[PDB]
């Protein structure tokens, strides 16, 4: 019921470098004894939530002191002062002035590296796919930086935006790129009709799109 | 402060 | 070492009933009242009851009124909660949590509940080789599809866990009440082939387990 906001949605940071997430609430926290409850909380990829600042600016004693939080209202702020890789996840601020406690959607934060263009491989359906009459085209897309690529599936030429799955991997702990695979399910007939299968990423790290293709025969 | 259950304003504090 | 070990999550059906517990140690639990709280599979976040650490006050958001009960058991150091009419929406890791400081200090490892009435179903494992030609000489890639199953999760070895760097293994995407997911790795030319590659795919609710050799062709 209290609306908690959080911005920016992601932010990416270069190690040693400041960062700031913002956290608005839709009405004040503070409580008639004037204690404010508001509370962040970092959970990094596959593991448990963990607090990092509780009463706005209160510091949990597992966390160094390059992160503070502030604010007041409905207006509050955590700051890290000097980002490190092991900072790589989602940030939540929650409040437990008003019941019921609610949550801000979460900041995600990733860590800047240098530019690294996809790597990026097409396979045909497998033969035991076909034989239960299904074609799944799959396209792998590895070790990528920035996160922001698009890909195209073309068929004989022609752009096809129906039939595709797509699956990202979280930023990865030890190189901080990205992976992703693209998944195209025709039924076996259509995937008959046509000759030319292309899997086509346009990424900053190339002056042309990174093309992958087949053709049946 | 010290001192206090330490708990939010909708709790009623336990036995 | 404050330590809460949830368990008894598993796929329950729209309507059904689950009853969670969580395990605590390190602490003396009857002094702290205790939470559930639950992470849904987009990562948002959500309380879902509260109880007081003696055991006589529980509060709960209108969202899980009147069908979750959370309660303690003192004596066994054990917190629960009883959820019935159940809901897909409640699909979700759900996490013990200890309340103090202002609000909540120590969060559990999670555990996993799907509220569903969709079959379990075992995954078809299709093997995916480079087609007739053939790009680097260096590297290879080769991939495994792990298609049609349900629910999660599964588990996605190379060579029984002797090829691990190298490999991406996807989320799996829900489509028609089934998942899929695929699987990548990438080893030296030279030695594929000889020298083979196996994705080894477990589906524990399923009691399955495909073992997928990558030969050339496909």
């Amino acid at each position: 019921d209290v609306v908690m906001t959080q911005t920016p949605l992601t932010l990416s940071v270069t190690i040693g470098q400041p960062a700031s997430i913002s956290c608005k609430s839709g009405q004040s926290l503070l409580y008639s004894d004037g204690k404010t409850y508001l509370n962040w909380l970092l959970q990094r990829p596959g593991q448990s939530p963990k607090r990092l600042i509780y009463l706005v600016s209160k510091l949990d004693s597992g966390v160094p002191d390059r992160f503070t939080g502030s604010g007041s209202g409905t207006d509050f702020t955590l700051k890290i002062s000097r980002v490190e890789a092991e900072d790589l996840g989602i940030y939540y601020c929650w409040q437990g002035t008003h019941f019921p406690r609610t949550f801000g959607g979460g900041t995600k934060l990733e860590i800047k590296r240098a530019d690294a263009a996809p790597t990026v491989s097409i396979f045909p359906p497998s033969s035991e796919q076909l034989t239960s009459g299904g074609a799944s085209v799959v396209c792998f897309l590895n070790n990528f930086y920035p996160k922001d690529i698009n890909v195209k599936w073309k068929i004989d030429g022609s752009e096809r935006q129906n039939g595709v799955l797509n699956s990202w991997t979280d930023q990865d702990s030890k190189d901080s790129t990205y992976s992703m695979s693209s998944t195209l399910t025709l039924t076996k007939d259509e995937y008959e009709r046509h000759n030319s299968y292309t899997c086509e990423a346009t990424h900053k790290t190339s002056t042309s799109p990174i093309v992958k293709s087949f053709n049946r025969n | 402060e010290p001192v206090d259950p330490k708990l939010e304003p909708w709790k009623h504090p336990g036995s | 070492e404050v330590k809460l070990v949830e368990s008894g999550g598993g796929l329950v059906k729209p309507g059904g009933s689950l009853k969670l517990s969580c395990a605590a140690s390190g602490f003396a639990f009857s002094s702290y009242d205790m939470s559930w709280f639950c992470q849904t599979p987009e990562k948002r976040l959500e309380w879902v009851a509260s109880i007081s650490s003696g055991g006589s006050y529980t509060y709960y958001p209108d969202s899980v009124k009147g069908r979750f009960t959370i309660s303690r058991d003192n004596a066994r150091n054990t917190l629960y909660l009883q959820m019935n009419s159940l809901r897909s929406e409640d699909t979700a890791l759900y996490y013990c949590a200890r309340d103090y400081d202002y609000g909540v200090d120590y969060w559990g490892q999670g555990t996993s509940v799907t509220v569903s009435s969709a079959k379990t179903t075992p995954p078809s494992v299709y093997p995916l080789a480079p087609g007739s030609a053939a790009q680097t000489n260096s590297m290879v890639t080769l991939g495994c599809l792990v298609k049609g199953y349900f629910p999660e999760p599964v588990t996605v070895t190379w060579n029984s866990g002797s090829l691990s760097s190298g490999v991406h293994t996807f989320p799996a995407v829900l489509q028609s009440d089934l998942y899929t997911l695929s699987s990548s790795v990438t080893v030296p030319s030279s030695t594929w082939p000889s020298e083979t590659v196996t994705c080894n795919v477990a589906h524990p609710a399923s009691s399955t387990k495909v073992d997928k050799k990558i030969v050339p062709r496909d």
